[PDB]
């Protein structure tokens, strides 16, 4: 009475199809032909992937699908003991019921499933430098000699799950021992829709779910959510809708009059999305609120030009096929506002994965740690169909100082190598970078890597300054006229950030001296290229 | 610092004390006494 | 049974054998152990816990241990458990904590057997 | 017999309301409706914050609010052992009863509670090879496999407490494991008032508290106090009041005439508030007597200008929204009296968190230690609605020497990065 709709797995059609074909295709064809072919049976499966994507569920459902014995289970390092030669006595007792039904019943036995777990804790590689430990290097040898040894078993099946497939011993993954290897990854829109249907069917069954909740919008609005977080979202919404009827002021009592009209509405879903769940391979509005502090105001024409260039680069990296990697550099004089524009260009991209590598989280780090952190950000970025990464304030990332000069040469060489590494076949990536000293970057031969360049100027005319003042709306008509008469016949050179600081500084005198103080401050802050 | 990896242990048993034969001897002796009393 | 007899039947200060500290002891007595001699009725009514330790620092050789032992012998307490800092550390995993965890055993046991 | 008014907690309405909503909401609704939804129950909680703000109290009060059996406890790293394969046995020994009862009874079993403690001492991130690859990557895998494995449990609840929420592993904090994360922080005025009203209830009932003490003029004079220090303040006042009756020096003797007329008065609170308890996120009066050693004599006009400019800069950082972070540099010829004026400007601002980072407390340190010390002070400065940090004698921090030149680069980079990092929202 097995049926795929019963298992309750969504978003993993291809993986299961491949597993079924490879492993269970030779145990269902008529025996005579399978004998004529003269082929043995596969006896291994390995599953790996990032946390929370449906590995243990798959193993459990495979366990429940077979007409066989009750599968064993080994919860991590559960086969260790402190005596000599006891850590291997528990490794021989697992294969001790399958070796008895092969001698007696011959070739009519039944599958004996075994399910390891966190296999990377007792199956790490053996060293050839004579640096063994004992906890392994005698367990691994016994396991290897028991899965495939001098005498042959043909009625077993072994399943393994792990998060770090690098460390597993190599002699244990040849086509004789663990032949099938699968990676379980994040789903796309269809997978999320299927998961939401699977997790909402029961509620919908008993007219408990409201009529104005639509699942397609939620599927669209949850980007790069893993398998577990959708379940958590649904559970949080249910918990809120259930708590709406409980009073915990003095004693906890349930209102039975209103408890019959229980219903879950999309307001609960929106509140849960806003407050409770926070994904890992997505983005949250905190970053754009911490970097774009005071929004963006169009004080002139150049802003639109910069944004348009960003748009063109985004579209190119999204549609092309020859160039799956493009990068650009934003540069200009200091205090001109060139880190808000990069964040805005990235935010308007509408890519699924967005990150900001900034040297605010690396105070006190030695260069090794900086290299490793950058590598772990890029490695995380190599697991999505579209991405965007921002490298911020390069000059502070190399530890530069005009005297000497002095800097780090082990971090400048993990950047020149990481700007020319194409991602795994079939994906795209866009890298943006901001700096304030182009010439120094030009002496290090770092402008060859970047594909193009964009320029960000300062306010350079009285009309632009008055437009910015009107946009901010600080000084009123008479003060604006006075400032116009006092500044329209000159030239100005000042960044926007300094303008905000100067306005805030000058808003502290008494109401009859603010304009004079502002003009006095602005006069000293005057320079030229 | 250098943290010791851990340790491993070895064992050496010792003879057991069943002391169960004496019970059979005592039962037999009590039977001796019963028969001896009856004969008189 | 009122536990106001924590104070040893007879005690003078200067006779203790300590000379040179007269404000340190006064402040310690006021701030720390003024609630171990008041009759239990008032202390219970006000519902206040007791100070759970003190720290002593100074040069080496000015009589710190003497004062600690005298404090202990004041309150009819049991025999103090003298310990040394660098004598607790050990090289295996899970030994230093075992040494540190073996000093609070009797207190827990006697808390179990006779509560309060 | 449980009602919130007797739990003995104050200043944490929102935290407890949210914890109750998320963790215990679905265990008290009627079983029929819950079974007509098919939902599991949340399996963990995490509490973190500064020292002494009410974490263990919350855990202890939760442990005895439910009708479960008595909770287990793990007093830090008490699961470690030297012999191979003995830590994981102690880890496996905790979940046994829950497994047995789940197997036998079914969907009627009662709750089983496990209360970890100082969880950061045994659960650190895996993969930090060459640091920990034995007895610290096989004591985390076992826990991961036991909390959520191939066998299903539905009758456990786990609680963890930690001061460093950055070290803990990542695969141990996803929906399906420890997933309700709260933060316990310093209280605002109402919190202090509630704590004071909680901690002086017995005294007022028996008429041992004078009518002179006011608990609304005492919540205004204690800024950036935490709960532990308010408790200690009350206890110090009680001790000072009690000892005032014992009149004996040689042999302990107790008066009785005035022992009946025992009372606590405002004088005791004032005497203890300024002489016994010293907060850790507050001002200190000793620094402004060790730096301003001979006062500020006014020898002309140039001395009444720096102070006015300091006043203007102080007033700007208090009534602004587009400039939460300010800075200023005082410079001049040597032997000119710079540090005294900075100390005076800091003193005359009335902020509730003033700290000085001087280089005579770092004699003999290396570069990394200096970085860590400055970072620690700044980190402490981010948990207070207002602050003022003084950084004097920069060239000594950098270790400048004209020959060469020679100095420290790492400290310079840390200092240049800490001068334009904004605090959390609203501070
Ligand atoms: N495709 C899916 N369909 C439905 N539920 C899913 C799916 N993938 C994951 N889940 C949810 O994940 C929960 C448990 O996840 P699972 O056991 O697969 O985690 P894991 O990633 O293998 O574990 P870990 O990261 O802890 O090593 C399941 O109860 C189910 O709710
Ligand atoms: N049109 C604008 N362009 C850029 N920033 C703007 C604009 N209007 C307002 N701002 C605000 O001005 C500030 C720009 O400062 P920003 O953080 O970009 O400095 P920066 O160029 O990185 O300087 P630094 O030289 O210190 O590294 C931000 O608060 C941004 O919100
Ligand atoms: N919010 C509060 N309400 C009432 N009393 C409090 C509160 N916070 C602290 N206290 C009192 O102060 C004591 C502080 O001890 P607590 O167990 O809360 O410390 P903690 O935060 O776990 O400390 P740490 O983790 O730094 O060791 C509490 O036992 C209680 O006596
Ligand atoms: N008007 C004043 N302004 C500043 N300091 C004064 C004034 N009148 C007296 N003093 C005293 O003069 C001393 C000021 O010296 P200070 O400690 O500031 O030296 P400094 O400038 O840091 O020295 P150096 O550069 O040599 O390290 C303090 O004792 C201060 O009390
Ligand atoms: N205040 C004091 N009065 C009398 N003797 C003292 C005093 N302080 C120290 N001593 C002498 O010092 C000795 C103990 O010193 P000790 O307590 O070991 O110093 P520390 O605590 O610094 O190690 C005793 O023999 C004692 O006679």
């Amino acid at each position: 009475d097995w049926n795929f709709e019963k298992m309750g797995i969504g978003g993993l059609d291809k993986e299961f199809s491949d597993i079924f074909r490879r492993a269970f295709a030779s145990r269902v064809f008529p025996p005579e032909i399978v004998e004529q072919m003269g082929c043995k049976h596969v006896k291994g499966i390995l599953l790996y992937g990032p946390p929370g994507c449906g590995k243990t569920l798959l193993a459990r459902q495979i366990g429940k699908m077979l007409n066989a014995r009750e599968p064993k289970v080994v919860n991590g390092p559960e086969i260790l003991n402190k005596y000599v030669g006891e850590s291997e006595a528990n490794i021989r007792k697992l294969f001790a019921d399958a070796e008895e039904e092969q001698r007696r019943l011959g070739a009519n036995s039944g599958l004996h499933i075994i399910i390891f777990d966190e296999i990377d804790a007792i199956c790490k590689q053996r060293g050839s430098m004579a640096g063994s430990t004992g906890v392994h290097d005698t367990v691994v040898n016994q396991l290897l000699s028991k899965i495939d040894g001098v005498e042959q078993l043909n009625n077993i099946l072994v399943i393994g799950m792990t998060n770090r497939p690098d460390l597993i011993d190599e002699a244990l993954l040849r086509p004789g021992r663990l032949e099938v290897k699968m990676e379980i990854g994040l789903p796309d829109e269809k997978g999320r829709l299927q998961i939401l249907h699977i997790h909402t069917a029961r509620m919908r069954g008993h007219q408990l779910l409201s009529a104005d909740v639509d699942i397609k919008e939620l599927a669209v609005e949850t980007k790069n959510f893993s398998g577990a977080e959708l379940e958590g979202l649904v559970r949080a919404a249910q918990s809120t809708a259930m708590n709406r009827h409980i009073k915990a002021s003095t004693k906890v009592e349930v209102d039975m009059e209103k408890a019959e009209s229980l219903q879950v509405t999309r307001g609960d879903f929106l509140a849960s999305l806003e407050n409770d769940i926070k994904p890992a391979f997505g983005t949250n509005q905190e970053d754009y609120a911490s970097y774009i502090m005071n929004g963006i105001i169009k004080w002139g024409d150049p802003v639109t030009r910069v944004l348009d260039d960003g748009e063109l680069l985004v579209q190119q990296t999204k549609n092309s096929d020859r160039t799956p990697l493009v990068s650009v550099l934003l540069e200009g004089p200091p205090h001109s506002g060139k880190t808000a524009l990069a964040a805005k260009i990235a935010e308007e991209s509408n890519f699924p994965f967005i990150k900001i590598c900034s040297p605010d989280k690396m105070i006190g780090f030695s260069e090794t740690a900086k290299c490793q952190a950058m590598k772990k950000i890029f490695d995380d970025a190599y697991k999505s169909q579209l991405s965007c990464v921002v490298v911020d304030d390069i000059e502070r990332l190399l530890d530069y100082v005009p005297i000497g000069p002095r800097f780090s040469n082990l971090v400048l060489q993990a950047l020149l190598v990481l700007l020319k590494k194409a991602p795994p076949q079939g994906r795209k990536l866009l890298i943006i970078g901001t700096t304030s000293r182009k010439d120094v970057l030009q002496e290090m031969e770092m402008l060859n890597a970047f594909s193009t360049t964009i320029h960000v100027p300062n306010i350079a005319t009285g009309e632009q300054l008055l437009e910015a003042l009107e946009l901010l709306g600080n000084f009123k008509d008479k003060e604006r006229t006075t400032i116009a008469q006092q500044v329209k016949g000159k030239k100005v050179w000042i960044g926007i950030k300094k303008l905000l600081m100067l306005i805030e500084m000058s808003l502290q005198m008494d109401p009859e001296y603010r304009v004079r103080k502002f003009l006095a401050l602005l006069r000293e802050e005057g320079a030229s290229p | 610092m250098a943290e010791d990896a851990d340790m491993r242990n070895e064992l050496e048993e010792m003879q057991r004390r069943a002391d169960q034969l004496a019970d059979e001897s005592l039962e037999s002796t009590r039977r001796m006494l019963q028969l001896v009393e009856e004969s008189k | 049974e009122n536990r106001q007899s924590i104070i040893n039947p007879d005690w003078n200060f200067e006779k203790m054998g300590i000379g040179g500290l007269d404000k340190e002891f006064s402040d310690i007595f006021r701030r720390a152990f003024a609630s171990r001699v008041f009759p239990p009725e008032i202390v219970e009514q006000m519902g206040c816990k007791h100070v759970k330790g003190i720290l002593l620092y100074g040069p080496p050789g000015c009589g710190k241990t003497l004062l600690a032992r005298q404090i202990g012998k004041m309150l009819n307490a049991r025999e103090p458990k003298v310990v040394n800092g660098p004598e607790i550390l050990n090289k295996y995993v899970g030994e230093s904590e075992a040494n540190i965890r073996k000093l609070f055993a009797d207190a827990e046991e006697e808390q179990r057997r006779l509560g309060a």
